[PDB]
RNA sequence: GCCUCUAAGCACAACCUGCGGGAACCCGUACCGCAAACCGACACAGGUGGGCGGGUGCAAGAGCACUCAGGCGCGCGGGAG
RNA sequence: GCGAAUGCCGGCAUGAGUAACGAUAAAGAGGGUGAGAAUCCCUCUCGCCGUAAGCCCAAGGGUUCCUACGCAAUGGUCGUCAGCGUAGGGUUAGGCGGGACCUAAGGUGAAGCCGAAAGGCGUAGCCGAAGGGCAGCCGGUUAAUAUUCCGGCCCUUCCCGC
RNA sequence: GAGCUGGGGCUAGGAGUGAAAAGCUAACCGAGCCCGGAGAUAGCUGGUUCUCCCCGAAAUGACUUUAGGGUCAGCCUCAGG
RNA sequence: GAGCCGGUAGCGGGCGUGGAUCCCUGGAUGUCCGAAUGGGGGAACCCGGCCGGCGGGAACGCCGGUCACCGCGCUUUUGCGCGGGGGGAACCUGGGGAACUGAAACAUCUCAGUACCCAGAGGAGAGGAAAGAGAAAUCGACUCCCUGAGUAGCGGCGAGCGAAAGGGGACCAGCCUAAACCGUCCGGCUUGUCCGGGCGGGGUCGUGGGGCCCUCGGACACCGAAUCCCCAGCCUAGCCGAAGCUGUUGGGAAGCAGCGCCAGAGAGGGUGAAAGCCCCGUAGGCGAAAGGUGGGGGGAUAGGUGAGGGUACCCGAGUACCCCGUGGUUCGUGGAGCCAUGGGGGAAUCUGGGCGGACCACCGCCUAAGGCUAAGUACUCCGGGUGACCGAUAGCGCACCAGUACCGUGAGGGAAAGGUGAAAAGAACCCCGGGAGGGGAGUGAAAUAGAGCCUGAAACCGUGGGCUUACAAGCAGUCACGGCC
């Protein structure tokens, strides 16, 4: 309770280009306030929170032998930089 | 054959079997006594995978089932297992004692 | 509840009927009237000390009000 | 790491505070890892979580003792 | 919202007004969607709300006949008849 | 202990390989891909819509949409096609909408009037609407979403100050 | 025009409504649908099961809100004398 | 006691005899909904006001601690501090309370105070020390069982319905408060001498209590948890624990056979086909803990009980009682009693007053119009065990991803499917093929044991073989006979 962390980067393709020049996209604690995004963002990666937007998605179509389901809840949020800093290794990475 | 058991890694005899030739009990569960005596398996003529040689057929088959194995063997083979008399300050020593004896002392051998 | 009495309980039941008589007169009982009903008292009041009420119910009332009249 | 049980015993307010916080961050590191080293990681994840968990068990014990 | 006075502060730091600076979160879009995805237990010709409804001709016109864009060819085929 | 009760439950028969394919808005070719293509893909002839078989917002559906593999089930046979199966990715908005505001009918309901009990009635304040009110538009970019993204242009209130 | 229509509501099922025929009241409400009394009640129909041995009914009397029912009489079977 | 990262075994990585898996008892956050209560709201999601915090400060926004309502008593101030509510299969008390069907109609009647709506206390409540019984100069709380008669009786006396004291049994504490009188006291009004409310002695058990006079009196009684300490019964973990091998037919043996064996423990299951001596911490007996629960046995804690006569009396209920309007009860209207209440009347302090006999004269009875609770019959969610109780269409419907699929608007209805084998060794590999699937090799004791795969029959359709069939009228058949095989 108060363990700041609240996310998992958007290893997502399309989301790549943004990482590429100025914005970055990730999966975030389905719940964090957008200002929550700004803070986790800022103190976490020592940056400059710019433009913080959000989207959400649940799962559809998972057949399980004799019964079925479709998954849980994956949350999406995108935040941009001010200069183009931080996330380096992550980005060079994927 | 329950939450409780017989010998462990131990080294014992096969009565009603096909081998009798006792030896290293590589592993023995808690509930299904499931124990492998490394005394009779097969090949599972493997996947056809490169998992086993790209030209496979697994070798060491050894899941030991039946429980007619005569666990424990001191200078004596088929014997049940005693319990204790403690003898020393804080002494469980549920070692195995009957006729000959074996307790699997933490030394020279299991 | 919201209409029993105030000075005890007088709020309930009643099974009854009739038909007709003519017994130790000339015969048996013209017997029958399988009926059901209510059955109760009335309301009224006085004053604590400048500004009041009572509410209550009938008799129990009269004696009572007399009582707290005593105070 | 019963030993860690010990360190635990050892620290207090702001201490345990930033300890568990930073450690937590560490596990974040893990979260990140969700697609790199991985193999020997496993444990950093499960255990690390158990660890920090303890961290909290303690804070509770101590400040609870308090108020 | 424009005013229009108490409370009562205001009135020296309340409101009206410029410039600078800084802020602004929660849930929402995909696509189907006069219809094989919405309602009739079916890829059931039934019903289901508002937006000009392109054009030619016809006295007038969302009716008429051919069409603009845009949409099809209904989903079991061939065959003598 | 059982034909037997138009029995009860589950099989399996029967007209039947006849009746039927969901609209008389027609289709014919060439090449292509394929284990196989009337029934998929391009392209070329051709008919029927067009005032709809248009697009559009909304509703309601809630997967799916896409991209990639696959078809034994499913389409009323096809089927290398799919809204089918498997996996992965896909919608983000101070200014669009709704709440962060308003309220009627209307529900609630502190008061109050009221019932054998459970309730009946109910001002006030509240909840409660494509009825009120409010600050942006257009051109460009994705397999895929847009006045939400990018860009050009035009603002919105609230906070700190001056 | 007592016009038609989307959205939001209240009246309801021995009650509703109801330009009222007995209409409609989640696809056949002349008194809704689910669960419950309950396995209502059923002199009416159905159905009413191994072998073999003996006997062998009546299908009429009498009164009955009974009259295709029933109490007693008539005929039957097993047992005693 | 030495192995585990739940049902997944697979991948990819691990912790542990410096008690790791895990069995138990108490621990910690303990998301959002749900009584919800800070507010709203189509619950499980959107709002807000106070102190703390961090960040880009203010605005933003999270952790956080935060803030219904109720009635309840207290500091009635400015009120701070308590209670409930919300459940629950059945049992349970009271609240309200129905047709069928019977009475072969059916209106009294009947099912019945039954079904059901409700409110509510529990772990069990219910009732529970007599204005009782009953008539013997008798009993003695209440509750539940057997009996009491299905008589005594209630009634279109019809269908029907139907007691109670006693006796046998079980379980056996009894205890209390306003009850003006005492005095005390504070408030009173208004002052003297009334009421009001606190302490008491009184605080009626089968009848006194108080106040005056005298005999009085100087250690055994515990509660309904008064209360506390214990062997706390268990909770779930514990522990031991009886005796055979050789052979042998078998894929097997625990089986046939040989000899040797146990037994305060031949209950059963489990170990490749049927073991006392093989598996089982069982019957044998014993075991055990610092938590969560108490009856016992005993203690202490023990509120409070526990004397005698005398005397003018004042001291358990606001309605007893009587008229009608009604409930109970074996009572359905009646000669109809007692308790019980809706109307109007409308009082007695132990010469008191209801009760036995409608009522009157008697004797007798009990002591009313307040309070408390144990113990013996009920009930079944949940645990344990046993079954001339069931085998997968019976059993709970439900034997295991059935109260879910799926129909209905909601209410609500409400399936099916158990087994491959002994163990996975469950199918490398070769061959037709797009695939499935098909022939081989290996499996093996079998694979006509092959994955819906045990036993696997009837029905129906199929491949081959025997007899049979184109002048035939018949459920069927079937008696006969003749031709085939």
């Amino acid at each position: 309770t108060a363990y700041d962390v609240i996310l998992a980067p958007v290893l997502s393709e399309k989301a790549y280009a943004g990482f590429a020049e100025g914005k970055y996209t990730f999966w975030v604690h389905p719940k964090a306030t957008k200002t929550e995004i700004k803070n986790a963002v800022e103190t976490a990666f020592k940056v400059k929170v710019v433009k913080v937007n959000t989207l959400h998605v649940r799962g559809k179509k998972k057949r399980l032998g004799r019964y079925l389901g479709k998954r849980p809840d994956r949350k999406k949020a995108i935040v941009q930089v001010a200069p183009g800093q931080k996330i380096e290794a992550l980005e060079g990475l994927i | 054959m329950r939450v409780k058991m017989h010998v462990k890694k131990g080294d014992t005899v096969l009565v009603a079997s096909g081998k009798y030739k006792g030896r290293v009990g590589k592993v023995k569960e808690v509930l299904p006594k499931k124990y492998a005596v490394i005394v009779e398996g097969v090949n599972i003529v493997k996947k056809a995978v490169r998992v086993s040689p790209k030209y496979p057929q697994g070798g060491f088959i050894e899941k030991e089932a039946p429980l007619h194995a005569s666990k424990v063997r001191p200078i004596c083979p088929a014997c049940g297992k005693p319990t204790r008399v403690r003898k020393k300050f804080l002494e469980n020593g549920k070692k195995i004692r009957v006729c000959a004896k074996c307790g699997g002392a933490l030394d020279t051998e299991e | 509840m919201k209409e029993g009495i105030h000075p005890k309980l007088v709020p309930a039941r009643i099974i009854c009927g009739c038909g007709n008589v003519i017994e130790t007169y000339s015969t048996k009982p013209e017997i029958y009237v399988e009926v059901c009903s209510k059955c109760h008292p009335f309301y009224t009041g006085q004053q604590r000390f400048v500004d009041t009420e009572g509410r209550v119910e009938r008799f129990q009332r009269r004696y009572g009000d007399s009582y707290r009249k005593g105070r | 790491m019963r030993k860690q049980l010990e360190e635990a015993r050892k620290l207090s307010p702001v201490e345990l505070e930033k300890l568990v916080r930073e450690k937590k961050r560490e596990l974040m590191e893990l979260r990140f890892q969700a697609s790199i080293g991985q193999l020997s990681q496993n444990h950093k994840i499960r255990d690390l979580k158990r660890q920090i968990a303890r961290l909290l068990t303690v804070l509770n014990e101590k400040r609870r003792q308090n108020a």
